RNA sequence: CAGCUUUACAGAUCAAUGGCGGAGGGAGGUCAACAUCAAGAACUGUGGGCGCCUAUAGAACUUAUAACGAACAUGGUUCUUGCCUUUUACCAGAACCAUCCGGGUGUUGUCUCCAUAGAAACAGGUAAAGCUGUAUUUUUU
RNA sequence: UAAGUGAUCUAGAAAG
């Protein structure tokens, strides 16, 4: 159906710096997805490393999906070239 | 496979639609604390405060209760209340242990009273039973302070112990307690005679501890 | 925004005069970017809400000066919409009929709500106030979960 | 530099091995490992032909691509292992059945 | 420089017949939902002849040093190996299997960005585009 | 009158 809201990246931020000193009973539930979250870090991580920027880009821009309670944070897009392009 | 919920008249709400969302395991049944769907229902879609199932509808069936009100399915009365009134014409003991609640729970015999209310024979029989069944100033002279204060209120802190049966009224004005004379068991300032005995005693009894 | 690194020229004509106005918004951002140490879940909320405010701003801003005022060149437009500043559905929403006051998009995302349906803050006050006489009780919702956002609708 | 930082990254991505242990913990990394140090070898043979030796070669695509690819087996493999960890700490395992299959307890 | 077919054109009688007609979008999203992508070189229906022949047709995608990937991981199971002597974690091969990171195609649905006409051919011209042409024995002198 | 080209296993961590 319609598509996703594209968020504000400061939203996001904020977001992850809300749960750095997270040891109230507010966000109990954080904890537990942050827990839950294990389950798809390895996912997360390939989708990171397979983004990294290429030695003739100072820094890429990439879509992100994240979990509003922050606790896992997916690079979304995946990266594809024109192979001679690439190559070159 | 999975039966349906119980949930009471008056629990559920006033109106002809209501949207609810069930909870496969959701939550530990309060009685048994064992797995069970919680459904949990918002009554009227903008008023506030959700209504989540609280027991298994299991426990519900055993006492025959609402899901929500904890209350008689039939006569919406407290387990309690129903169960010794139906004594009063045997209650239900809940075995508050971590294993043998569970195994309680899991019975089918539908644990003391639940079945009397169950039935319209039975339940009705009981009501007919039931119903032949039932067809500043100190003060002196047992009764709660809630309804002092109300007899207080009516006339126009409030000390009153028990074992002295003495109340120190003190209304800190001079207004409130002559208006307070004039308006209207013995009160002075700050069978006579066996009254005045008594509550000697009482004092006696106050003052030995 | 983005960062710049050499991909985009710099900026085109009329940026060093709008430049300021929304400069301050980055103050903003970034006062609301860090721990402001909530303790409390709705505090936690407001602050997420005041960000998502502003987020708006800075695009209603933008939008207002390149179609309602029209005062800034369409080269210049585009490249800001290339950039982060500006949001671009949110504007295209802004464009189209019924959407023209809206908080944020995901306000409008249908398929994201429990009961199968657009944020309340869509209803226009009159409406569920009207409800509310009706009933008897009280204006009913302040401002929802997403954003803050006391009748959003177009009226 | 740009080029320091692209030298790191390759230094990274053929030293996972000494860099940080994975290979203790799943000992297949092993051929990732390997395959890594292979394709050094050839990159930096065939980088340093008329140059030299020593450090600064880049090139870390190729030992990229293989992590990348290591990562995609894990990918299943962690979510199966993670996954059922944090299922045991939430809801933790009622009664396992042993197997006679072993070499232990067969007799 | 002739001929016929189409657009761009007046003003027509407007029958006659055709063709554009229940005549109304296009470009795209690191956007969805569904279908379907390893099988007798392999496709799908349609009737008819009676699970199979004969005409209709349609057919997007993937394939011959065989495949959705000019790309390559990891599991599980047996069997054999190797380091080994306990297992996991491993060696490397095999056979089945799965998982995964991806890919198309088609159909919808959406999201975005640009846009808005409900009627024209005939008699033949005006102008421009498609093809053919350049009497003495076998075609028409 | 003719020697001397190439084949190169591995590869550690836990618990016991
Ligand atoms: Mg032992
Ligand atoms: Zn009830
Ligand atoms: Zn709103
Ligand atoms: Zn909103
Ligand atoms: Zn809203």
């Amino acid at each position: 159906y319609t598509p996703k809201a594209e968020m504000p990246p400061e939203h996001l931020r904020k977001i992850i710096n809300t749960h750095s000193d997270m040891a109230s009973k507010m966000y109990n539930t954080d904890k537990k997805a942050f827990l839950g979250a294990l389950k798809y870090l390895p996912h997360a991580i390939l989708k990171l490393l397979e983004n990294m920027p290429h030695p003739w880009e100072q820094a890429k821009e990439v879509k992100v999906l994240y979990h509003t309670s922050g606790a896992i944070t997916f690079v979304n897009e995946t990266p594809r070239v024109i192979e001679p392009v690439y190559t070159a | 496979n999975e039966p349906p919920p119980n949930i009471c008249e008056q629990c559920l709400g006033d109106e002809a639609n209501i949207r609810m969302t069930k909870i496969p395991q959701g939550s530990e049944c309060k009685i048994c604390t064992l797995p069970f769907t919680l459904y949990h229902f918002k009554t009227s879609k903008r008023s506030n405060n959700i209504i989540k199932t609280l027991i298994c509808v299991r426990c519900a069936t055993q006492r025959n209760i609402c899901q929500c009100c904890m209350l008689d399915s039939r006569w919406h009365i407290p387990i309690q209340l129903r169960d010794h009134l139906i004594s009063l014409v045997v209650m239900t003991e809940e075995a508050k242990n971590d294993m043998m609640k569970r195994f309680l729970s899991l019975k089918n015999v539908k644990l003391g009273g639940a079945q009397i209310t169950s039935d319209p024979s039975e339940a009705d029989n009981i009501v007919d039973k039931l119903k032949n069944i039932l067809l500043s100033f100190f003060l002196y002279n047992s009764i709660p302070e809630w309804k002092i204060t109300d007899t207080v209120s009516q006339l126009l802190s409030l000390i009153v112990n028990h074992k002295a049966k003495c109340g120190g009224l003190r209304f800190q004005s001079s207004e409130l307690g002559e208006r307070f004379v004039s308006k209207i068991f013995i009160i002075p300032w700050s069978t006579a005679e066996n009254i005045k005995l008594s509550l000697s005693l009482n004092k006696l009894i106050q003052l030995e501890l | 925004p983005r960062i710049k690194t050499r991909r985009s020229k710099p900026a085109p004509d009329g940026f060093e005069k709008i430049k300021p106005t929304l400069t301050d918004f980055e103050i903003q951002l970034r006062d609301a970017q860090k721990d402001k140490s909530s303790k409390l879940a709705a505090k936690s909320n407001e602050q997420l809400w005041e960000i998502m405010q502003l987020h708006h701003q800075r695009s209603r801003y933008i939008y207002t000066l390149y179609y309602k005022r029209k005062a800034i060149s369409k080269d210049l437009y585009d490249w800001l919409i290339k950039e982060k500043y500006a949001d671009k559905l949110l504007i295209a929403k802004w464009r189209k009929t019924g959407y023209e006051k809206l908080c944020c998009l995901r306000c409008i995302q249908k398929n994201e709500t429990n009961n199968g349906s657009t944020c309340i803050c869509r209803v226009p006050r009159a409406q569920l106030e009207e409800e509310a006489r009706k009933k008897g009780t009280q204006v009913s919702f302040h401002q929802c979960v997403h954003c803050g956002c006391r009748g959003c609708a177009s009226t | 530099d740009a080029f320091q930082l692209a030298d790191g990254i390759h230094y990274i991505l053929n030293h996972i091995g000494q860099l940080t242990g994975i290979y203790r913990y799943k000992y297949k990394v092993m051929h990732q490992i390997r395959a890594c140090k292979d394709l050094k070898h050839i990159i930096y043979y065939k980088f340093n032909k008329n140059l030299g030796k020593g450090p600064g070669c880049g090139f870390w695509q190729p030992a990229w691509r293989v992590w990348l690819n290591f990562l995609r087996g894990t990918i299943p493999l962690l979510e199966r292992y993670i996954g059922n960890l944090i299922t045991r700490q939430f809801e933790g395992r009622s009664n396992e059945i042993v197997k006679t299959t072993t070499k232990q307890r067969l007799d």
